[PDB]
């Protein structure tokens, strides 16, 4: 009746466990390039204390939502915490993202979303999204499951970036098939991002405001 | 097969599943490198133009793949049809150098001028999307500037080219139910 | 004395293809590092076979939903690279640029409907020279295949290369009114309470797919 | 290496002819095609 | 018969720059003999390595004086070779013909006052993305080194190449409001009675200093 | 979990130490020590408040 | 005088260029950039 | 690093001394031979010129 | 030797293409840069 593909991921001091899991999707590389060039001078430092998981909430996933609607959420994103406080102490970062989206309705919802990890979005056309699948991705389908992964590295024209001027990654989901509740489905799904920054390192650091 | 739709490690069947048999392909001919090698026109500017491959039209070929990649990396070729001599100047270089001939100048030789060039941009690979603004794309994404009395024919030919994070790739969106073209016949 | 040489006519005009390299006028630049970048591909066919787009069907969505009529056919449609069916997906978009290729697609379809909503489906490949089936049952004769839903929700189906030449056009002559290489046919054997729901399909390049002969012919 | 058939080598060095390139400290399509799963999934059965 | 040649257009015009040699026409000449001259260099940079050469502050003079004011900025300029400040220094002489670099560049401070004077001054590397600091205070959170007068009258920093690229703009241009390298920004702690003494400052090219891409653009 | 087959939910338990007030929403939640799981075949979920204090 | 390469003559001479070949240099000079009136001499850079 | 800055010998620190690293440099651009060894065009005298670099 | 790039050998003698250079009986700039004190002075810590 239920599911054992039992994942826990586990970034710092936070964990997250899912019994629906169909696995992890890796995009473009399975580990960082090398995070010690030349642009840094070996001024560089890595702060383990911001890799961890952050939460948001994305959109309601609606009957009257149809195929082609979707919602993008740049990276980085309004961070309050320690990753957060890094981009306003340090000129310079880089650092990769491992994503978890949830939509839990139920078993008997139908329907189907794309979830996508897409470089340099800046935003789609219609007839792209049939190709939408070029880039990092996992599919939530109620019948199957209820959270996709993915797990990305740094990427960019630049080793480090300046992120108060450019967002290297966008975390889009994508209606593909209508939701259907039909008389035991859940009637709507909230869909919710659980993401951490992973490796990240800065450089440069900054005057205070004093 | 069936398997798990969801996941997204990819699942290629082949005929043998009901009794055919695989052939051998031979892809050269969409090997990136070899594909990105050939020349394509651009409409040039009079005089300065700056050498950005994003003016090669998003139809042609050349154009339709690189626009197919987000970072790519390449040296370039450019022939020009130029009146007077052609100087070329490196990517960073202020304007007003394009008229110091000490810079790469070529001078006028009917019909046309062919020149291999270095990749001169300060980043370690270019890309043809940027999510600074958000259409723009950053200055310095470009490989310097020719400058000559008068420019009628400029094309580029991408050399030793590299392509990163493939992006859609599209074909003519058809109005019946095929795309029909007259196609070369006796 | 020197070196006697023929300037021989008919060569040395600038072809926009030719094997050879202009002369250097800038040296010695040495490169920003870029070893290990991520996501690197150096042919177009292999991100063509690792990466399956999707099916575009009448009103523009990627899907056929079970049918609950008399009628079984979900979708039939001809068997071309210029079909209007595979006019968004990535293979159509790579197989503008040559005039040729050969070997294997493949179709993938995957059930979106809820855990109590049950289909199996049919796909046959109909080869030219006859009409395309318009039943499951006439369709039993051709190559087929059949499935059902279940905890898997994905299956994949190999459309053969079958042809009288060794390689086919990517490109359809206004001239060809009946499709050269046959048609696609999906039909639904029944149902049990799936009404509405979607079977998602997406293609992919097969292991032995071929594209030659690029071709630059306006498009996009 | 791209579109290029000469047989004999080039007149100028390679330090003219292209830019160099420089190390740090179809790779990954290639690697993803080549990983595919192809086979069955059910029993077979004839 | 002859050797058959292919007169290659686009080939064959005189670049400026190219990598090959004019015939010659007046053999056997042998010169005055003219090994072991002193002084001679190979490369431009291994003298902007060893000669600093002096900064240029408000006036026209080489030098800072110690202020008795409750405002302890001793200069701040632009981290730019384009810079006023650098504009007399062997090292903006030759990056003018450049048009990328990086690496680092070296700043001298030498005290001038006499035996009795005393102070103490900080230099901070202000990276762009903030305004620079205005006070010692706000200034430590950068890399920044402190010294005092003594015995040796001299103290020198290296100014870090840190940017996103690997590679920048010797030139300023005329979009750039905001200096896309960041500040030097140099402090007074305090002193005992230095008022009106002279630090002197000078700029040298670092170990890994690097100018790539010459360039010729009007400029004297 | 107590609910039926079809019901599912994912839950959060944090633990927000002395000093500040206790966060109101998931989201300032996930800044302090906290697990988050979901409904399945294993009803139960077990998670350990860590010692931490001055003395 | 004795400092020169030679001469040339022609009827007419209307573009002439030097290419120095092994230079060699001894005991640096001073090099002067630009004064810029401003804080920075800023100038149009070659953009797309 | 302090030193006597009467003297003229040179003093080249580095990055290192705040934790930093000294990075490798290229500097063929900045060779005697090589940026000398280009073009430059003079304005010539109609018939007589006599070859000067000045 | 300074922007040259060619790999096949000049056709004329070197007597021809050079004036040559003949002898009596980056050197000092180079010498120089290299002897740059780059240590420290004081005693460190840390």
């Amino acid at each position: 009746l239920l599911e054992d593909r039992i994942l826990t991921t586990r970034n710092g001091h936070t964990t997250s466990t899912t019994q629906s899991s169909v696995g992890v999707t890796y995009g473009y590389a399975t580990a960082e390039d090398f995070v010690s060039g030349p642009n840094t001078s070996g001024l560089e430092t890595r702060v383990v204390q911001a890799e961890r998981f952050f939460k948001t909430h994305l959109f309601d996933w609606v009957t009257s939502d149809s195929f082609g609607r979707c919602h993008l959420l740049e990276l980085p994103t309004d961070h309050k915490g320690v990753y957060g406080s890094l981009t306003d102490s340090y000129a310079y970062m880089r650092n990769g993202w491992d994503v978890e989206v949830t939509a839990v309705g139920n078993q008997f919802n139908g329907g189907c979303l794309l979830v996508a990890m897409v470089p340099e979005l800046c935003s789609i056309q219609k007839r792209e999204l049939y190709q939408l699948t070029l880039f990092p991705h996992q599919f939530i389908n109620p019948r199957t499951n209820m959270t996709a992964h993915i797990t990305v590295p740094f990427v960019g024209v630049n080793r480090y970036d300046q992120y108060k001027v450019h967002k290297p990654w966008t975390l889009v989901v994508m209606v593909v098939a209508p939701l259907t509740v039909n008389t035991e489905g859940a009637p709507q799904i909230k869909v919710y991002a659980n993401i951490a920054p992973t490796n990240v390192h800065v450089a440069g650091e900054f005057p205070s405001k004093e | 097969t069936t398997s798990a739709g969801e996941s997204a490690d990819p699942v290629t069947t082949t005929v043998e599943n009901y009794g055919g048999e695989t052939q051998i392909q031979r892809r050269q001919h969409t090997d990136v490198s070899f594909i990105m090698d050939r020349f394509v026109k651009v409409t040039p500017q009079n005089q300065i133009n700056i050498l950005d491959l994003m003016q090669v039209p998003s139809h042609t070929l050349v154009g339709g793949l690189l626009r197919a990649s987000t970072y790519y990396f390449s040296d370039l070729e450019i022939a020009v049809k130029h009146e007077g001599d052609l100087t070329w100047v490196p990517n960073g270089a202020p304007e007003k150098a394009l008229d110091n001939t000490t810079n790469p100048t070529a001078y006028h030789k009917a019909p046309l001028t062919r020149l291999a060039l270095p990749y001169t941009a300060p980043h370690r690979v270019l890309a043809t999307v940027y999510n600074g603004e958000c259409r723009t794309l950053p200055t310095s994404f470009n490989y310097g500037a020719i400058k000559a009395t008068r420019v009628t024919e400029l094309l580029y030919r991408m050399k030793r080219a590299e392509t990163y994070c493939p992006r859609p790739l599209l074909a003519i969106h058809p109005t019946e139910a095929r795309h029909k073209q007259k196609i070369v016949a006796p | 004395g020197i070196f006697p040489v023929a300037c021989s006519d008919g060569y040395g005009g600038l072809v926009t293809t030719d094997p050879k390299t202009a002369d250097p006028v800038y040296g010695k630049v040495f490169n920003p590092p870029r070893n290990q970048l991520p996501g690197r591909f150096t042919n177009l066919l292999d991100v063509a076979e690792a990466c399956p787009t999707f099916l575009r069907f009448e009103g523009g969505v990627p899907y056929v939903t079970t049918k609950t009529d008399s009628d079984r056919v979900l979708a039939q449609f001809d068997m071309s690279l210029a079909a209007k069916h595979m006019s968004n997906t990535f293979l159509a978009g790579l197989a503008q640029y040559y005039t040729q290729y050969s070997g294997t697609i493949n179709l993938h379809f995957m059930f979106t409907g809820p855990t109590d909503a049950k289909a199996r489906y049919m796909v046959a490949y109909a080869p030219p020279g006859m009409e395309p089936p318009k039943t499951p049952e006439a369709a039993a004769h051709c190559i087929h295949a059949e499935w059902d839903t279940g905890l898997n929700s994905k299956f994949t189906f190999s459309i053969p290369y079958l042809s009288a030449a060794d390689y086919t056009y990517t490109a359809s002559d206004v001239a060809e009114t009946t499709n050269v290489q046959g048609w696609v046919c999906l039909f639904q054997i029944t149902h049990g309470k799936a009404d509405g729901d979607a079977l998602v399909v997406l293609a992919s390049a097969g292991k032995d797919f071929e594209l030659r002969l690029p071709v630059d012919a306006r498009a996009e | 290496s791209g579109n290029t058939g000469s047989i004999i080598n080039n007149y100028y060095m390679q330090q003219y002819q292209n830019s160099m390139d420089t190390q740090l400290g179809n790779d990954w399509f290639s690697k993803l095609a080549s990983s595919a799963f192809s086979g069955l999934f059910g029993a077979l059965l004839a």
